[PDB]
């Protein structure tokens, strides 16, 4: 009965492979969601300038959108067989729209068993690399509602920036009040890309080797 | 006898993979810490006013 | 000895007169009439600091992305093909994160915020730091000072350098994300060892 | 002077059109003080210390 029961381990074994490597897919694009949120806060800090020309704003915007076509790029980016690893539930269909952005895939929570024994949330949402906000963050003081996705934050941002503010009082009060809570915005989504990654760290880690160990445990069992 | 220590080896496999991870992980810290102290040595020398 | 310098009488008790004004060095050698010293600003020291300082960096970036090298693999099977490397570690996250937040200068008098305007620009695919040379010679030669306190700044609180050195030396002295990792690193590598004794126990029991 | 607080410098040139404002604090009365608050403003006019 050694065959059998190793046949079963070894197709635990194949769900925990494509897990792996689902996540390492998952680390090296939300590396990259990393390096562009840091380059999209260097940006505002740069935009953070009281005094700035039409032309320094429009090439911060243009900046903006191509920083923002990366994001999206990677995160509509497909998987060797096909597939969309951010999809969610349904591989199949697109995890985000090229303009609105939506999440299209299965809301409830893809649900991979790596273990009988042990059952946990493997693979991630798309939405929660963008569209959640941690409360152990700094509340954003302008306002008490903080607009979950990534995306319309620096959208937000950018339809600030675009339209001329200068000759205006209001219009200049309005767009750093607009510029501010967007940065702290975009600080409290670099907190949660961080929990997340965090979270999916401990997966394909510390929860790796557990799954390693308890192979061990099996086969000595077993033994 | 051949057999179990075929099976030995086996479930060391992940066991004798994970001490290859660990070193090359310690050769991977120390190399890190070699270039995380040439980075260090940099900004130390960018730290001086004088300079400017 | 005795020299006149702008209209000031100095005299000295040597032929190297060093405070006249403060921070020129002298010799004399035989006397002069009306010699002329002209003293210009140079700023190619500063130049080449950041250009190391950005060097150093880019290195340190590839080891990083070294350290999370990773390999897709179509038909699905496991092999090692590097793609493991330190994946999944959170001390090159916590190190990134890091200095790339200590970019971005805290409590600067300079009208300039950031690095952009001295002239180092990343790119946005690779987040790697490149510099243009014309802007940067521009800005050192215009506004020196607001460089000097935006880089350097007071030298033990504010400015970029001295917060990037502040993290960095907290990182490697005690506890800190690097040093910290590995005493816990080594703490794990004594344990796996233990293991590994254990490992080598159980195959002389099963032999 | 020791009572003094606040203190202020303002040059005047021909060509300058908005005259200069140095800014001096309390403990700052010192001649070094002086010399660095002349030439951190980088305004042109660099002042010097000589040991006669």
């Amino acid at each position: 009965v050694l065959s059998q029961a190793q046949a079963q381990n070894s197709q635990y074994a194949l769900a925990r492979t494509f897990a792996t490597q689902k996540v390492s897919l998952e680390e090296s694009v939300l590396s990259q969601v990393t390096t562009a949120i840091q380059t999209a806060q260097e940006k505002i800090v740069y935009a953070g300038n009281g005094t700035l020309s039409d032309d320094d704003r429009a090439s911060l915007a243009t900046d903006l959108q191509g920083i923002r076509d990366q994001l999206m790029n990677l995160a509509n980016s497909t998987d060797g067989n096909g597939r969309y690893i951010f999809a969610g539930y349904k591989t199949e269909a697109a995890p985000f729209d090229q303009a609105t952005g939506g999440y299209h895939g299965g809301e409830k929570s893809v649900t991979q068993q790596v273990d009988s024994a042990r059952t946990m949330v493997i693979g991630h949402t798309g939405a929660q690399i963008f569209n959640s906000i941690t409360s152990n963050a700094v509340p954003e003081p302008d306002g008490s509602d903080s607009e979950k996705n990534l995306f319309v934050m620096l959208d937000t941002a950018i339809a600030a920036l675009k339209t001329p503010v200068e000759g205006n009082n209001v219009e200049k009060e309005k767009a750093a009040a607009a510029i501010d809570k967007t940065n702290r915005g975009l600080k409290n989504s670099l907190n949660n890309v961080l929990t997340v990654r965090a979270e999916l760290g401990t997966q394909l880690s510390e929860l790796s080797t557990l799954d390693s160990l308890g192979s061990d445990r099996a086969l000595g069992q077993k033994l | 006898l051949t057999d179990l220590t075929k099976n030995e080896k086996g479930r060391l496999t992940p066991i004798t993979k994970q001490q290859s991870a660990n070193s090359a992980k310690l050769t991977a810290y120390g190399t890190l810490k070699s270039a995380l102290e040439k980075f260090q040595t940099a900004n130390t020398a960018l730290n001086k006013a004088d300079l400017f | 000895a005795k020299l006149n310098v702008n209209g000031i009488d100095i005299e000295r008790q040597s032929n190297t007169v060093t405070d006249a004004p403060q921070g020129i060095t002298l010799t004399l050698t035989k006397k002069v009439t009306d010699a002329t010293v002209t003293v210009t600003k140079d700023d190619t020291k500063a130049k080449e600091a950041i250009k190391s300082w950005v060097d150093a960096y880019n290195s340190l970036v590839d080891t990083f992305s070294s350290l999370t090298k990773y390999t897709a693999v179509e038909p699905g099977e496991e092999a090692s093909d590097k793609n493991g490397a330190l994946l999944g570690d959170s001390v090159v996250r916590t190190i990134q994160t890091g200095i790339r937040a200590q970019f971005a200068n805290s409590g600067s008098n300079s009208a300039f915020k950031t690095m952009a305007e001295i002239g180092i620009t990343q790119d946005g695919t690779s987040g790697k730091l490149k510099i243009d040379d014309d802007k940067l010679t521009k800005v050192l030669k215009d506004n020196t000072a607001a460089a000097r306190e935006l880089l350097v700044g007071d030298g033990k609180e504010t400015g970029i350098t001295t917060k990037i050195a502040t993290e960095v030396k907290s990182y490697l002295a005690d506890d800190g994300i690097i040093d910290n990792a590995q005493d816990n690193v080594n703490a794990t590598l004594k344990s796996l060892t233990k293991q590994y004794l254990s490992v080598s126990n159980s195959i002389d029991e099963t032999v | 002077d020791t009572s003094v607080t606040s203190r202020t410098i303002k040059i005047e040139q021909p060509g300058r059109k908005e005259p200069l404002e140095i800014k001096l604090d309390k403990g700052d009365t010192s001649m070094e003080a002086i010399r660095d608050a002349i030439n951190d403003a980088d305004s042109g006019i660099a002042a010097s210390i000589v040991k006669v």
